[PDB]
RNA sequence: CGGAGGAGUACGAAGGUGCGCUCAGCGUGGUCGGAAAUCACGCGUAGAGUAUAAAGGCAAAAGCGCGCUUAACUGCGAGAC
RNA sequence: GCUGGCGACCAUAGCAAGAGUGAACCACCUGAUCCCUUCCCGAACUCAGAAGUGAAACCUCUUAGCGCUGAUGGUAGUGUGGGAUUACCCAUGUGAGAGUAAGUCAUCGCCAGCU
């Protein structure tokens, strides 16, 4: 007999929207189980880490500030 | 050894980030054992609207380093952000004690009319 | 017997030999090793046969540097065991080998000799070997 | 000392050592007291009683050590006080000397008992002293066991020499 | 002097893959020529006269002449590339000197 | 019926907020006190920690303290996965 | 041209060593009355100040010393079509990582004070 098989069912993360496409406000952006992406101008974040769009516009995408972390905002 | 200079930006980094995040006019002020200074800053950060100083020929006269010189420095910046045309600022004290010429300085600022 | 003191997991996939040797094809220690020109595996009861066939030739006059160790796991099932129940037990330990990798270096010993030991050592390999020596680049 | 120090032991140093600046010039900064009295969690008076000891012997309120990490092999464990300390800056410390080079001793049974080696390498000197008797404390009655007290002295000193050289102007016995 | 290698000139649509792998079935060597003050320039050269040229200590220390048509360039061996399983030459490195 | 591990909880503070703070290791000196308790000073360093398994994270620290507290609310909810 | 504050950017920008500045500013500095503070301490936070100093610290300049950046060429991999089956070859498109030549002791904005 073994001791194994066992799993957890899918989450399903990962990008929603990627760079250039347009949004409304409150449309998921990322979902992520941690912060591999901030949010930058006009992104908002959730309690389980999951970045959303708090305005009208445009996704980009870009690297920025001392510790090179990756941000993602949205221009209006 | 220049670890009270870098534990004060570190206690001011997280002020600074909030008023940046909220998008307000910036009434950032500095304190030394000789002047005092205050600035108003536009939004974004890298223009600045107003300001004023114990430096000003006004006051370089005077003790320009105790609550009195704190006081008429913050009618002035008051005065000359209220002509420049800001009403609603955010107020920074850059890792300061909100206390002694840091509030006479703010109290003389709201007096003189800036709502915050 | 060759043998990794502590392994991470006792098990591991079959996964796939491809490709040639870039690393590990150049002689390092020694002046003159023997090199696989043809790909396979390496046990650890070949790897002690050649070597003590090379170290009986040369008379311990000389040091040998062996330069392949075995530390990937074999399972086999138990014999009339039907498919299925689980991977089976570990049975042994062995070394990939891809084209270009030398396994043996001997380091102050006449050419002539490491050349008979090398010749002895060859017949007990299943892959096709050749002999390299020292050069500048 | 105090004025003793500014007036007379600035110069006696400065042309000692021959330096150009007077901010060279060495002056002591504090001075720490420990009793590190482990095993309390045993008796648990034992440590009050240390705390009412250095309450004595400086003008100050002591505070009490925690521990940090947890070592099996001792009775001890990271949140529960293991030892306790006093610290001492300016005229309080001035004070403190005095009395220790004065009074403290005369009244050690062996004398040469400190020394002018056990210099950390930066000018900072620690010594430790067994009784809590040599001070102007009550005696044997209305204490418990007694207890020995380390006393660390730290100073602007650069080396060794100009440690030993600001301790011998001050007048240490060694 | 007493080195020279004899090359041809190695063109745009001489470079790549597939490019490399022909000269090899045609029994040429690719090679880069680099150094100061100028453009790096390909070359291509033959594998008996390399293989004769690295045959000897020499020539690892010497300065070397490589003489494609009318030019001339005086250069040092650099670094060189062979097959892992046969040993034959496959590229090679000049730094002008 | 492939290879490895966890869960069937805990917490009125281990929740909220304002203010404040940096770990781990080592080398030195210093009563019992040593490899290892506590004290002081330097050196390279996130290798510590995060109630609990692992992964993705953590400087405005998401790690660690203190004062006051109950947003561990009621009615909802554009828009998305 | 020097000084202070706030940003853009986040190592070609950093670290390490060496040297320099007190007119102004900045820093060290004096005191603990009053505001305020330490699970002890005017050390830190805070107030009242001007006898001292540029020692420390911060800023500025020099150095390829560590670090960082980094070609050209070749090699590995790979989409489509064909030929083969230890997993490679041909036509066509694409193309690293490592290493080499080489480079680096940053570059800009807003305001205020001095010569």
């Amino acid at each position: 007999s073994t001791k194994n098989g066992r799993d957890s069912n899918p989450k399903m993360l990962g990008v929603k929207v990627y760079g250039g496409q347009t949004v409304t406000a409150g449309n998921i952006i990322v979902r992520q189980r941690g912060t591999e992406f901030h949010a930058g101008a006009n992104v908002g974040m959730g309690r389980d880490h999951t970045l959303f769009a708090t305005a009208d516009g445009v996704v980009k995408f870009e690297v920025k500030g001392q510790f090179g972390r990756r941000y993602v905002k949205v221009e209006t | 050894m220049n670890e009270k200079k870098q534990s004060r930006l570190r206690r001011a980094k997280s002020t600074r980030l909030h008023i940046r995040a909220l998008g307000a006019t910036r009434l950032c002020v500095n304190r030394t054992p000789r002047h005092i200074y205050a600035q108003v800053i536009s939004a974004d950060g890298g223009k600045v609207l107003a300001q004023a100083s114990t430096l000003d020929a006004s006051l370089r006269s005077g003790t320009t380093g105790n609550i009195e010189a704190a006081t008429k420095v913050g009618a002035l910046i008051a005065e000359r952000a209220k002509a420049a045309g800001v009403t609603k600022v955010a107020f920074d004290r850059s890792g300061f004690k909100y206390h002694g010429r840091i509030k006479a300085l703010a109290d003389a600022a709201r007096e003189g009319g800036l709502e915050f | 017997m060759l043998q990794p003191k502590r392994t991470k997991f006792r098990k591991v996939h079959k996964g796939r030999n491809t490709g040639l040797a870039h690393r590990g094809s150049t002689v390092s220690f020694g002046s003159i090793a023997i090199k696989a020109t043809e790909r396979g595996r390496m046990t650890a009861r070949q790897i002690e046969a050649a070597r003590r066939t090379i170290s009986r030739r040369i008379k311990r006059g000389g040091k040998i540097f062996i330069r392949v160790f075995p530390d990937k796991p074999i399972t086999e099932k138990p014999l009339e065991v039907r498919m299925g129940n689980g991977k089976g037990n570990v049975e042994y330990w062995v070394c990939e080998i891809k084209p270009g990798k030398i396994l043996y270096e001997i380091e102050g010993v006449n050419e002539d000799l490491a050349r008979e030991a090398f010749a002895l050592a060859a017949a007990k390999l299943p892959f096709k070997t050749t002999i390299v020596t020292r050069t500048v680049m | 000392l105090k004025a003793r120090y500014n007036d007379e032991l600035k110069a006696k140093l400065q042309e000692e050592l021959s330096i150009k600046n007077v901010m060279e010039i060495p002056r002591i900064t504090k001075i720490t007291l420990n009793m590190g009295v482990g095993a309390a969690a045993t008796d648990k008076k034992l440590l009050d009683g240390a705390v009412a000891d250095m309450q004595l012997i400086a003008g100050q309120k002591p505070v009490v050590t925690l521990a940090r990490k947890s070592i099996a092999g001792f009775k001890i464990r990271d949140g529960w006080p293991i030892g306790c300390k006093v610290t001492l800056r300016g005229d309080q410390m001035y004070e403190f000397l005095d009395r220790l080079i004065s009074i403290a001793i005369p009244r050690i049974r062996d004398f040469r008992g400190f020394s002018a080696k056990s210099f950390d390498g930066r000018g900072n000197y620690s010594m430790g002293l067994k009784e809590q008797i040599v001070f102007p404390e009550i005696d044997f009655d209305k204490i418990d066991r007694i207890r020995g007290m380390d006393i660390t002295i730290t100073t602007t000193a650069r080396t060794d020499d100009e440690g030993r050289a600001l301790m011998r102007a001050f007048g240490f016995p060694f | 002097a007493n080195f020279v290698l004899n090359a041809q000139a190695r063109a745009e649509d001489k470079q790549g893959k597939g490019a490399s792998r022909r000269l090899r079935r045609e029994s040429l060597v690719p090679a880069i020529i680099y150094g100061g003050n100028a453009e790096p320039v390909a070359v291509t050269l033959e594998l008996r006269e390399l293989v004769k040229a690295l045959e000897s200590n020499v020539f690892f220390e010497e300065v070397v002449e490589i003489k494609v048509g009318d030019k001339v360039e005086n250069v040092k061996i650099q670094a060189l590339q062979r097959h892992p399983a046969k040993n034959t030459p496959m590229h090679a490195d000049f730094k002008r000197a």
